[PDB]
């Protein structure tokens, strides 16, 4: 299929980043300025931000053999967008700090946010595959970017190794379903089987192969001990990244590959999907319960929270409201991540204790202890309203152990959130308007926090008009 | 030309045994490089004729120059490598090895189940190549060169001296 | 008249061989080695799968595949050279400061 | 065809005699002449660390040459691709240039200090 | 006897659960590349033979 001038204004937040990629390199060859191209990075993003809104009007269609737009797309690409955003927001202080080259880091944000636009965008096993690398590379170069630091240069090996050996996997596991099938569309993972002889080994085996690259990416048990240290490891504005937007991107195109592929409704598969969830949740959530580190323990609790995600996955095909429960939540996720991992990277700025921390910094012990009562599903919070969704749907498809996963993590959760967040106000022994308008982000997104778990309605309604091509 | 492809893919296998089990940087480079060969043989025996031109030019001619390049720059002469042989130490590698073991029997498995009407060998020239690449897969190309230009800013950040 | 089931399991062959290798050696150029062989068997597999069904997709997945490796191995082997550059030692068992 | 085969059978010999034309060159050198000892014969001939630009270098090959590998299976199709295929590739070398430009000014690609 | 409120110790006993098994599931973490390769290579036979066995 060609490219219309209609799927050139489909392809706007792509072609937006893209540009502002080659802009941002070409200012850094003409003079190194950290504030010019860190100002263009965020007018880029913003720029695709906005000509969503152009997108949204034109329609929902397919822009490529490769990739299909829609409100879901446009959901996703916000999502990734608003990450990439608090991400470089929260960059500019941290990198005041930084005795070396400073302009490179926005070049890879802007480099990960494509690779989230094609993952939200995939309808296709090439846009999955390049969507997932172009998103795990320059997070090699993002974790890595404080080399002469012990942890960094430790965790950018182990990611790198690690997301080498998950992309060797997932790729052997779509070259078998490839062979089996014979078309790397969507829609055509199975559908040349007919008659309840939708269980074929070879396929199965290939998604398989595919659910332990994606799980290895979405931090789901068993692949999921790189998460702690990565997170510890890598700079504040990098963990907050990769907290937040190459989960949401790589469980999107879960998501859409989900829904549409024939096979995503087989039984071994769900069954399967069931146990990583479930062992997700409680295995994240038990490692948590004895973690002074606040990067480790908010890792424990991205894979606690993909394991909710997961849970909300497995009833895509028998529930109505599975992708709406997903989208809601991952909102509410985005939020909480981005203002937790925004106060440790404001706290972590520039380059050079959590306890007591409303005696010298009372505006960001708030916050923090608005995200910590978030992330534990508290009401009043917009991740209550999230684990509400995920029960609901568990409940819709009875799935019964997965919603005691829920509620027993629900407690363990519960039990280590409130100790980071009365240790918040113990006893215990800037000056820039970019710090500042790092605060502001996240007191924003504390506000956004609060007003949608006591107001959700709005929320709800912008996911739900995000639906898909059925 | 399916004799041509059996005697390949066991010289790919015998080789890459022999770089998994070496103790020389260079001997395991060159057996990797002979392995590398030995797929492109495989590639030209199956008509894929564009892939084993690139095999030996990119994969066999570029990323073994580097991983070459790497290898003389740091003066491997086996410290505490060659002295400590504990790959060869039994107990340190029948795990994994087993665990390699029952992955491909699994896969095995999984293969064999499937339908086989053989593949016919009709060779497929770059310019059909070229035509799909620029055709219905151009996000692929330009979001590819992105690809190569964030590894190019990565690792140029990493590696320097200074 | 090649069996797509002989090319298959001869790049499974090759991909568990690389994945053995990867984990048992402890020097981090292995392990590179071992993640070049495991992506290159991935990539010997969408070319026969391609070649099976006589679809160019096979190949364009194999250049894409390609260039994940040469990327990959370019970051990887920069890690290698800082790692052996402060650390003088390639030892991936003596980096474990990161742990619990 | 007969042809086809017929090539093939001259490709084989050709590379097979090639290769034993250099195998048996090395065979005639190694079993021909007397050979003699000296003290600081076997002692390598020295008139009696390695920077990372080299590196740098041989990674810009590879880069480069996986670019040039995508302009290859262009190249070969440039008719049949018509003008939109020439505005996908002139993106794709616009790209390629502005790395080559960033890659320049920032002396990656200096070679002096 | 019951001064030291045996009910309270009864329903505390999943508490002290929960803390042995967080701890024990932590020893897992210990930091070394080449165990998580190990264990992201033991998942992928776990899930393989898992839908094998389902299918
Ligand atoms: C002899 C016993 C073993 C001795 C030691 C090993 C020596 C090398 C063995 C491997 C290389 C040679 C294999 C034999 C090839 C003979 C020719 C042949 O089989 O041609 C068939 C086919 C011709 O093309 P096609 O169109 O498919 O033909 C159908 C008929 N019209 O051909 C094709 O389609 C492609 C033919 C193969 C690809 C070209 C050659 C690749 C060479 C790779 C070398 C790898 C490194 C070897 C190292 C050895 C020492 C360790
Ligand atoms: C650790 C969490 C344990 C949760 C247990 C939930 C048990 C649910 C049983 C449902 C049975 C349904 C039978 C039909
Ligand atoms: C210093 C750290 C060293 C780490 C070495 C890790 C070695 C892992 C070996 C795993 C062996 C598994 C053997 C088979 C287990 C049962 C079958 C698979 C699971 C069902």
């Amino acid at each position: 299929m060609t490219i219309t001038p209609q799927n050139l204004i489909a392809l706007l937040p792509l072609l937006i980043v893209g540009l502002t990629v080659v802009v941002v390199m070409l200012s850094i060859a003409w003079r190194r300025n950290h504030f010019l191209n860190a100002t263009l990075s965020v007018i880029g993003l913003n720029a695709a931000l906005v000509s969503l809104w152009f997108v949204g009007q034109a329609g929902a269609m397919d822009v490529t053999p490769l990739m299909r737009v829609d409100g879901f797309a446009m959901l996703y690409t916000g999502l990734v967008l608003l990450a990439s955003l608090a991400t470089c927001t929260f960059a500019y202080p941290w990198l005041e700090g930084y005795n070396d080259n400073k302009d490179e880091f926005y070049l890879l944000v802007l480099i990960a946010a494509l690779g989230g636009i094609l993952l939200a965008n995939a309808n296709h096993l090439a846009s999955l595959f390049l969507g997932i690398e172009l998103i795990s590379l320059p997070l090699f170069g993002l974790v890595g970017y404080a080399f002469r630091q012990k942890r960094s240069l430790e965790a950018s090996i182990k990611y790198t190794i690690l997301s080498a050996a998950a992309s060797s996997f997932l790729l052997f596991g779509m070259a078998l379903v490839y062979a089996q099938s014979g078309d790397l569309s969507f829609v055509a993972l199975g559908k040349n089987l007919g008659d309840g002889m939708l269980n074929e080994p070879l396929l199965l085996a290939g998604f398989g192969l595919m659910i332990v690259g994606l799980g290895f990416k979405l931090s789901l048990v068993p692949f999921h001990l790189w998460t702690p240290d990565v997170y510890q490891g890598a700079p504040a504005p990098v963990s907050t990244f990769l907290a937040t937007a190459s989960k949401i991107a790589i469980f999107g195109v879960v998501m859409r590959l989900f829904l549409y592929a024939p096979v995503g409704d087989s039984e071994a598969i769900r069954v399967v999907l069931a146990i990583i969830a479930f062992a997700s949740i409680i295995f994240g959530n038990l490692m948590a319960l004895s973690q002074t580190n606040i990067k480790r323990l908010l890792g424990y609790s991205s894979i606690s929270h993909l394991g909710y995600l997961l849970v909300a996955l497995i009833a895509l095909q028998t529930g109505e409201m599975s992708m709406e429960a997903v989208g809601v939540y991952l909102a509410g996720y985005l939020f909480s991540s981005l203002g937790a991992f925004g106060v440790v990277s404001l706290m972590s700025s520039p380059y050079r204790s959590y306890r007591g921390l409303f005696w010298h910094r009372p505006i960001l012990a708030a916050v923090m202890t608005v995200m910590m009562l978030s992330l534990a599903g508290i009401p009043m919070t917009l991740g209550f309203i999230g684990k509400f969704y995920v029960l609901a749907v568990g409940v819709q498809a009875h799935l019964w152990w997965l919603v005691g996963a829920v509620v027993v993590g629900s407690a363990i959760g519960l039990y280590y959130y409130l100790r980071v967040a009365v240790s918040l106000y113990l006893h215990a022994p800037p000056s820039n308007w970019q710090y500042s308008a790092g605060g502001i982000v996240v007191l924003i997104s504390a506000l956004l926090v609060l007003v949608l778990g006591v107001w959700p309605q709005p929320l709800i309604s912008i996911v739900r008009l995000a639906m898909p091509l059925m | 030309m399916e004799f041509a492809f059996y005697i390949c893919g066991l010289i790919a296998i015998l080789a890459t045994l022999r770089v998994i089990t070496h103790t020389n940087p260079v001997h395991a480079l060159l057996y990797l490089i002979i392995s590398l060969l030995a797929i492109s043989g495989v590639f030209f025996s199956l008509g894929a004729y564009f892939a084993g031109a690139l095999e030996i030019i990119v994969y066999a001619g570029a990323i073994m120059v580097l991983f070459v390049f790497v290898v003389m720059m740091l003066n491997l002469g086996g410290s505490e490598i060659e002295q400590e042989r504990q790959w060869l130490k039994p107990q340190v590698w029948i795990g994994p090895a087993i665990l390699s073991a029952i992955m491909l029997v699994v896969i095995v498995y999984a293969i064999l189940g499937v339908n086989d009407q053989g593949i016919d060998g009709t060779p497929i020239s770059a310019k059909a190549v070229g035509i799909t690449l620029f055709g219905p897969y151009v996000l692929a190309v330009e979001l590819a060169s992105m690809l190569l230009l964030a590894g190019l800013v990565v690792a140029f950040h990493v590696g320097r001296e200074e | 008249m090649i069996p797509l089931q002989h090319g298959l399991i001869l790049a499974a062959i090759l991909f568990v061989l690389g994945l053995t290798g990867l984990v048992i050696r402890r020097n981090l150029l292995f392990m590179l080695i071992g993640l070049e062989i495991m992506i290159n068997a991935s990539a010997l597999a969408f070319v026969v799968a391609g070649s099976y069904w006589g679809q160019t997709d096979g190949q364009v997945m194999y250049i894409l595949a390609i260039s994940l490796a040469a990327a990959e191995a370019s970051i990887g082997l920069a890690l290698l050279l800082q790692l052996h550059r402060r650390r003088q030692n390639l030892n991936i068992d003596s980096v474990s400061e990161m742990r619990g | 065809s007969t042809e086809v085969i017929a090539h093939h059978w001259a490709f084989a010999i050709f590379l097979i005699v090639a290769i034993g034309l250099c195998c048996l060159m090395l065979v005639g050198g190694w079993f021909l002449g007397g050979r003699a000892r000296a003290r600081s014969k076997n002692v390598p001939f020295e008139s009696g660390r390695l920077s990372a630009k080299f590196y740098l270098v041989a990674m810009f090959f590879v880069i480069f040459d996986v670019e040039a590998l995508y302009l290859f299976a262009w190249s070969t199709s440039i008719r049949e691709s018509g003008w939109v295929g020439f505005v996908e590739a002139a993106i794709f070398i616009f790209v390629l240039l502005a790395g080559l430009v960033y890659l320049v000014r920032i002396g990656a690609l200096d070679w002096t200090p | 006897l019951l001064k030291r409120d045996p009910l309270n110790s009864m329903m505390n006993i999943p508490a002290v659960l929960s803390r042995f098994a967080g701890k024990g599931l932590l020893l897992s973490e210990n930091g070394y590349l080449r165990w998580y390769v190990a264990s992201m290579s033991i998942g992928a036979v776990v899930v393989l033979a898992l839908l094998m066995v389902l299918r």
